[PDB]
């Protein structure tokens, strides 16, 4: 009915669940992580979220400071509280479910606790809604689609003028980064379409 | 990170075929994690990063998506004009404005709390000021406010049955990142993703722009300007992190070109050597462009014309004849740590000795260093994520094109002289070099292979599980950290899909207390040396044909 939910391992322990509405759906999901991968995935909540020299100590503050400096949670916490109920219940029938495991994980420690946790010397809390968005957020966005290295260009193209003068300087910066290369292999070939737009190649943002 | 979609005018006994190999780096336990889920309106199996609610690799028995990363440039950075006298506040549209910030304490595992500020202003949070200049920097990514959209995207994505219903769900991903589709008619398609910025005219997009609001962003791009294709020409959609299409402007990231040479051109030929690739065919790319030593194509012709008019005795020539003779394609000997060839050593000495002649050279310190790397350099726990041409050698394969590239050389990397000369002296050094290392018989030369580590830090360096729990196979690939191959109408079955897939270790990661790994801890690892795959089940009688286990809740919320 409504509150049930199925998961099927198959031979390589992966999980199949079977739910009728989404929190219930996605509670299995968070469930069945929690069985598999908790140590990983708590430790992947504290990497996206700069809490690791909580329980690592103090070769991790650098990197805790790195990642908060590189988030503004509250604007994410923002955009969890306009989400649709539809859409909410991804998010929070995913925490609960993790919440579930980690509720009897907690209570019979002794068979059940992953063993990492007591290397580590700490027991694992429940989750949220927002724990759960920035494990992707922290991840895909504020890592792999955060790439920019536009300040040690500029002291590149410094450098390059003052060795070669301005205009040299330039033209020298466009065969080292150019913006475009026409022989490079395109994913869609020429004959499809290409982009339209052409860009300033010569910094005359402070021109 | 690689993936081959192939429609259906290039597929044998299938109506398409999706191979994707997302690259992060190896880890333990896997980087991705098995999931199917049924029910709510969805119906979709596959493996995705970190257990993330949308699968990034996976399909739903009508349609099959995945992804590589993008590397178009949505970011820029914004230089703030600050003024001693009103701390926190910076310039812009002509009025003094307040920066946000926020406290934040660091607490430490027996160590003391450190508390530091994080500052923002209307163009993204401060990365660093100059205090010597009053300018501080902010960082403006294109997706800001869509982060949560992207994840909802990704997830929405997995019920489509169409390219139209899916592109609807492509166009609210707003990170950069190539999303591919493929389906049971054999329609495939690709779509360069994400939110990228409506730039003022005279905004180049690899350098600052002032903060002082005349260089703000007009706003984002449609959607009908990322690139995109259905059902191309060519019967194929390709990519291994290179350009989605013709004109359109990579990452402005110092170290990362889209240039004449890229390394998806080795799936290009591998694709056009035959008319149709079976599935065992197309999986069989992995393998080959895993094992492909990506130089050998693009200097292979330069070092042969250098030494074309040298006598059969000198080993400048011969260094050549053996690469000449070679494939580019490494195999271990029966030792399990050295390459039957030495191909990959000389060419990896050669390049260093000809980027330290030539485009290093034209550099000012000390960002000369930034064009010095081959391409080769490893720790013993080999490569930490895929190789690449490096950026100086794309540099370098420009120059060695003359005018055959497009590139205006404004400064002679050859400094005046022949460029012949230049490589018969990097020649010199690499006999020098490895003579002196191996011997002077090339043929028994028995070069250090590259070995793969499933490291127990993430990717962020920090632990993910113990030391001891670090994997290592003997054989670097240059592949997916996981491997998923879709199959849709297939000739040879009724099923409208098939597919599979490789989680390395092992789906699972538990370690009980007193130190019993899970029976899923580490069964995939052997299939993933060997280019071994498992079945994907989609269907209820799939899954209860193949089940293990089941488990039975009973929630309300
Ligand atoms: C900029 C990066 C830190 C790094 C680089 O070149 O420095 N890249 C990858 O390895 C490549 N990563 C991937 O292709 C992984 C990926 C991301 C999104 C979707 C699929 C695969 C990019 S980011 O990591
Ligand atoms: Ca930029």
């Amino acid at each position: 009915s409504s509150s049930e939910i199925k998961i099927v391992r198959d031979e390589y322990g992966m999980p199949h669940i079977y739910a009728n509405d989404t929190w219930h759906l996605f509670y299995g999901y968070g469930y069945v992580v929690a069985q598999d991968r908790l140590f990983q995935m708590e430790m992947a909540r504290r990497s996206t979220q700069g809490t690791v020299a909580e329980v690592l100590g103090k070769d991790f503050v650098k990197f805790d400071k790195d990642i908060r400096r590189n988030y503004w949670p509250d604007a994410i916490r923002a955009q969890i509280a306009a989400l649709s109920p539809e859409d909410m219940s991804i998010l929070q029938g995913y925490a609960d479910g993790m919440n579930a495991w980690i509720d009897k994980v907690n209570t019979n420690p002794e068979t059940l606790l992953p063993k990492q946790f007591n290397t580590f010397g700490f027991t694992p809390k429940r989750w949220e809604p927002f724990d759960v968005a920035m494990i992707f957020v922290g991840t895909m966005a504020n890592r792999f689609s955060d790439s920019t290295s536009e300040i040690d260009n500029l002291a590149l193209l410094t450098a390059l003028k003052d060795k070669y003068g301005v205009s040299q300087g330039m033209a020298v910066f466009n065969q080292l980064k150019w913006l475009v290369n026409p022989s490079a292999p395109t994913t869609i070939a020429v004959q499809e379409s290409n982009y339209p737009l052409k860009f300033n190649q010569q910094n005359s943002q402070t021109a | 990170s690689n993936m081959w979609v192939i429609g259906k005018s290039k597929a044998q006994d299938a109506k398409a075929i999706m191979v994707n190999g997302p690259q992060f780096g190896w880890y333990a336990p896997a980087y991705t994690y098995g999931i199917g889920l049924h029910g709510a309106g969805y119906d979709v199996t596959g493996n995705t990063p970190f257990a993330y609610p949308g699968l990034v690799f996976g399909h739903n028995g009508v349609i099959s998506w995945g992804s590589t990363a993008g590397f178009g440039d949505d970011v820029d950075i914004f230089a703030e004009r600050l003024s001693a006298e009103k701390p926190g506040y910076y310039l812009h549209n002509g009025k003094w404005v307040k920066m946000l910030s926020r406290e934040e304490t660091i607490t430490v595992k027996n160590g003391q709390a450190e508390t530091f500020t994080v500052w923002r202003t209307v163009h993204g949070n401060i990365l660093q000021t100059d205090q010597t200049t009053q300018t501080a920097y902010a960082k403006s990514r294109a997706w800001d406010g869509k982060e949560v959209a992207s994840l909802l995207a990704w997830t929405h994505q997995m019920k489509a049955k169409n390219w139209q219903e899916w592109t609807q769900q492509a166009a609210k991903q707003a990170l950069t990142i190539n999303w591919y589709y493929a389906d049971v008619n054999g329609n495939i398609g690709y779509v360069h993703t994400g939110a990228y910025p409506d730039r003022q005219s005279g905004h180049d997009p690899r350098l600052p722009v002032p903060g002082t609001g005349k260089w703000d962003w007009k706003g984002l791009l449609p959607f009908e300007m990322n690139p995109k294709v259905y059902n191309p020409q060519s019967g194929y959609i390709a990519n291994w992190a290179n350009s989605p299409q013709k004109d359109y402007p990579a990452s402005d990231l110092f170290a990362f070109l889209w240039g004449g040479a890229d390394r998806v051109t080795e799936i290009d030929r591998l694709l056009e050597q035959k008319p149709r690739l079976t599935a065992d065919q197309a999986w069989d790319v992995i393998r080959q462009t895993s094992r492909q030593d990506l130089n050998l194509r693009l200097f292979l012709p330069t070092l042969q014309a250098a030494t074309s008019g040298l006598t059969q005795s000198d080993p400048r020539r011969q260094l050549v004849e053996t690469l000449t003779r070679w494939d580019g394609i490494n195999l271990l000997n029966d030792d399990g740590k050295t390459w039957q060839q030495p191909g990959s050593a000389i060419l990896n000495v050669w390049l260093t000795s000809m980027l330290k002649r030539t485009v290093v050279a034209a550099v000012p310190m000390p960002f000369d260093k930034w064009y010095s790397a081959s391409g080769y350099e490893t720790t013993q726990d080999g490569p930490t994520g895929s190789l690449n041409i490096s950026v100086g050698a794309k540099i370098l394969y420009e120059a060695v094109q003359g005018d055959k590239s497009p590139i205006p050389q404004a400064v002679d990397l050859f400094a005046g002289k022949p460029q012949q000369e230049v490589v018969l002296a990097a020649l010199e050094d690499t006999w020098e070099t490895l003579s002196k290392r191996y011997g002077n018989n090339v043929s028994n030369w028995k070069t250090p292979a590259m070995a793969l580590t499933f490291r127990a830090n993430n990717f962020f360096g920090v632990p993910q599980a113990a030391a001891e729990e670090t994997r290592h196979q003997a054989e670097y690939q240059n592949r997916g950290t996981e491997n998923d191959m879709i199959v849709f109408s297939p000739t040879t079955s009724d099923r409208p899909v098939l597919a599979w897939d490789v989680v390395a270790p092992g789906q699972s990661g538990f370690i009980a207390p007193d130190g019993t790994v899970d029976k899923h801890y580490e069964d995939q690892l052997k299939m993933y040396e060997n280019f071994g795959r498992k079945s994907l089940w989609l269907t209820k009688q799939d899954v209860e044909a193949h089940k293990e286990s089941q488990e039975v809740l009973h929630v309300q919320r």
